[PDB]
């Protein structure tokens, strides 16, 4: 009576701040063609997150494999058509929306997401479908995702040591060196995230529960081995809230491939997405989204209960799955 | 390389119905939104309707709401506009235009030729064709202007030619005038005198509405 | 309910000259504006999309400009294929609304009319209805005044006149007045005069006929 953290610790109740899946963000439901699917509906940005296509030498950021191109020869990205669409530089983005005061105010990341969100037909704008955008911090280049899907894997599709050689389009969401400077945005990403969302790993500090006047400790934890700050983050990302479950499938593959060759905008837009038939798959942000790292004795501590305060601990690092792989802040 | 060929239209009385088809060709139809746009004589364009690639959703303004319906068959690449309980203010030319697709600059790039749709109660009156020849005190020169008066017909239009089509220069078919619930149109043809003595300069006026093919051959005034 | 206010009503421009049509919307359109060229009796053609992006085939002399609520289109080195109507459109918010349109007329070296008078046909006089036509051709500019004087006396009634749309090729206009009256009203008079008053004359051009000599 009362908590002198709370306001600061708001950006760590992810079930509110983000309200979606993290490893797999498929929170909204939207009609694409006759069919209805599930689309990334996350209020927070996922720093360092990206898509790896297994048995490929092609980036997920490369434009889509439309026409004669073999599916796995391409990436997820929206086609190059007008370099003032995708990918677009922050310079051009500032130039593009020059005559809007309300938005010229926005940061690079939020503007990027706002740009991806702009692609609707006035009359249909009521439709809560938009293309997800990904922002590269080192390039300062915003890319549009033609594919809203995140994990084609499991049974029919991706079984270990494939008979389909490399031909099969197998993908999973990962956090690593390649993606270190990347950031996965939804249509829903809040314009005020540098206030509502977790960005950097809290250096020389640790997550705890505020109990009866004293910043107490975590009641339940899962102790796992972590060699680095990155390893911890990576672990708690796999552990975090995820909408599409572990090894999920329902659509055909050659029919999905046909759509790509036959350059169908809706087939591509909808490719490898779960239905809006169903809602129980939505994590809504609930999950094992938070971790603590004992760097002095390499251990990761994950939990499925939101933190409500921090401990002055110098040998520790407090992190969330949305939080940046490298970025850190020892402030307290 | 991209076609939008409208069909249907024509004349109909109020309260009645009409369906305008528009066959599309050269593009992957099912990749584009579609729309209809109308244009009243001497007036600006008016968005009429929109349809999704799938046909899932339809968009109409308060102007022709629930009285009009947009549709399509992507398997057999074509669009439609079923116009019901029609009004005299619905009298315009209808244009199937290829609507855009978010993230593409396809927006209204291509339109159809257009289709005249006429709504009114009035009886489809055939025209009276009077041949304009010059006055009896002919101050004979190098050039002569002969005419064609197309008094009292309904509805617009009348196709007017000069010599089965053959005469093309100096021919001016003026906009028809509605007054007395009938159309009054004049067609001029500035031809040399030399040829009006050697050629039988005829005026071919035709009303599709009343199904008419009147051919008036202009001769000199007498007496 | 997004008021599009395309101004002016129409405009005169010489060759190589620049013309600026300014379409202005009540509420916020982003850069969701289209300029359309519509030529007499033909389907409109996209000129400028996303308010400033010149579309395929559209020559460099065409260009769009945004500044708050205001938007404009400019044709800089004016050609004879600029003689068209120009339309705006907002595709930002439902419902899609267009502006009134702007008629682009091209200024030419002025031209005097080729005034012609026409007595009623014998065909018409079998009906008992008598129409007198007075067409004036290939003239510039568009301001002209036609006047029916029957036996040197005024006639403001039963007169229908219709100007042509500016000629594509030679850029002239053509007008067509018609004094439709009765065989009776016709027979009761001898002089039928049609007085034309144009910028080119100073002293009116008056072509006329007398009823008695057919």
């Amino acid at each position: 009576m009362s908590n002198p953290w709370k306001a600061f610790m708001e950006k760590y109740d992810l079930e509110r701040a983000h309200n979606s899946g993290i490893r797999i963000d498929l929170g909204e439901d939207a009609e694409v063609g006759n069919s209805k699917y599930r689309i990334p509906a996350g209020k927070c940005p996922v720093f360092g997150k990206g898509i790896v296509i297994e048995n490929s030498k092609v980036s997920f950021l490369t434009p889509v494999a439309t026409g004669a191109q073999r599916l796995k020869e391409g990436g997820f990205a929206f086609p190059n058509a007008d370099d003032h669409i995708s990918p677009i530089t922050i310079a051009n983005l500032k130039e593009r929306y020059k005559e809007n005061a309300d938005l010229m105010k926005l940061n690079d990341i939020a503007l990027c997401k706002t740009h991806a969100a702009s692609f609707v037909i006035a009359e249909d704008q009521n439709t809560n479908y938009r293309h997800p955008a990904v922002y590269d911090e080192k390039e300062k280049t915003c890319y549009m995702l033609y594919l809203s899907a995140q994990e084609n894997m499991g049974p029919r599709y991706c079984s270990p040591d494939s008979q389909n050689k490399d031909a099969m389009f197998c993908f999973k969401p990962d956090k690593n060196e390649k993606f270190d400077n990347l950031v996965y945005l939804s249509k829903n990403v809040r314009n005020d995230w540098e206030n509502k969302c977790p960005r950097k790993n809290l250096g020389n500090a640790k997550f705890g529960l505020w109990v009866d006047g004293n910043c107490e400790e975590i009641p339940y934890v899962n102790e796992v081995e972590a060699r680095s700050l990155r390893e911890c983050n990576r672990i708690v990302f796999e552990a975090s809230a995820s909408d599409q479950p572990r090894q999920y499938e329902e659509t055909d593959y050659e029919k999905i491939q046909e759509g790509f060759r036959q350059n169908n905008r809706d087939m591509i837009k909808s490719a490898f997405l779960p239905v809006g038939a169903s809602d129980n798959f939505k994590s809504k942000g609930r999950g094992y989204n938070w971790a603590n790292f004992d760097s002095v004795n390499n251990k990761c501590y994950i939990f499925n209960t939101k933190p409500t305060c921090l401990i002055n601990d110098k040998n520790f690092f407090a992190t969330t799955a949305l939080s940046h792989p490298q970025e850190v802040d020892n402030e307290f | 390389e991209v076609q939008l060929v409208e069909s249907g239209g024509g004349l109909v009385q109020p309260g009645r119905s009409l369906k305008l088809s528009c066959a599309a060709s050269g593009f992957t139809f099912s990749n584009y939104y579609m729309a209809w746009v109308r244009q009243a004589p001497k007036k600006g364009l008016e968005w009429v309707a929109t349809i999704t690639t799938s046909g899932s959703r339809s968009y109409y303004p308060d102007s022709v709401k629930g009285r009009f319906t947009i549709s399509r068959d992507n398997s057999e690449s074509s669009l439609y506009l079923q116009m019901n309980s029609l009004e005299s203010e619905d009298t315009a030319t209808y244009y199937c235009a290829r609507r855009g697709y978010g993230g593409y600059s396809e927006d209204f790039d291509y339109w159809g030729q257009g289709v005249m749709v006429t709504v009114s109660s009035a009886e489809t009156t055939a025209p009276s064709v009077y041949p304009l020849a010059p006055g009896t005190a002919l101050k004979s020169n190098s050039m002569v202007t002969l005419g064609c008066l197309v008094k009292g017909y309904f509805p617009e239009p009348v196709t007017v030619t000069w010599n089965s089509g053959a005469l093309s220069s100096g021919v001016h078919t003026f906009p028809a005038v509605l007054q007395s619930g009938l159309y009054t149109l004049t067609s001029s043809v500035t031809v040399p005198s030399s040829t009006w003595s050697s050629q039988a300069v005829t005026c071919n006026v035709a009303h599709p509405a009343s199904s008419t093919k009147v051919d008036k051959k202009i001769v000199p005034r007498e007496c | 309910d997004i008021q599009m206010t395309q101004s002016p009503s129409s405009m005169s421009a010489s060759l190589g000259d620049r013309v600026t049509i300014t379409c202005q919307a009540s509420q916020d359109i982003g850069n969701n504006l289209i300029w359309f060229q519509q030529k007499p009796g033909k389907s409109p053609r996209r000129m400028i999309y996303y308010a400033t992006k010149l579309a395929n085939g559209v020559p460099s002399r065409f260009s769009g400009s945004r500044s708050g609520s205001d938007y404009s289109l400019t044709i800089i080195s004016l050609e004879s294929e600029d003689m068209a109507d120009y339309h705006c459109l907002q595709y930002k918010q439902f419902p899609l609304t267009f502006g009134s349109g702007t008629r682009l007329e091209i200024k030419r070296a002025d031209a005097a009319p080729t005034v012609s008078i026409f007595p009623p046909s014998t065909e018409q006089l079998a009906t008992g209805g008598a129409s007198v036509v007075c067409l004036m051709n290939n003239f510039y500019p568009r301001d002209i005044s036609v006047k029916w004087k029957i036996d040197g006396t005024e006639r403001r009634d039963g007169v229908l006149d219709s100007v042509t749309d500016q000629d594509s090729k030679d850029s002239t206009y053509s007008m067509s007045s018609t004094l439709s009256l009765t065989k009776a009203d016709y027979e009761s008079h001898n002089l039928y005069t049609c007085e034309v008053v144009h910028k080119t004359s100073s002293s009116p051009v008056v072509k006329s006929f007398n009823r008695n000599e057919c």
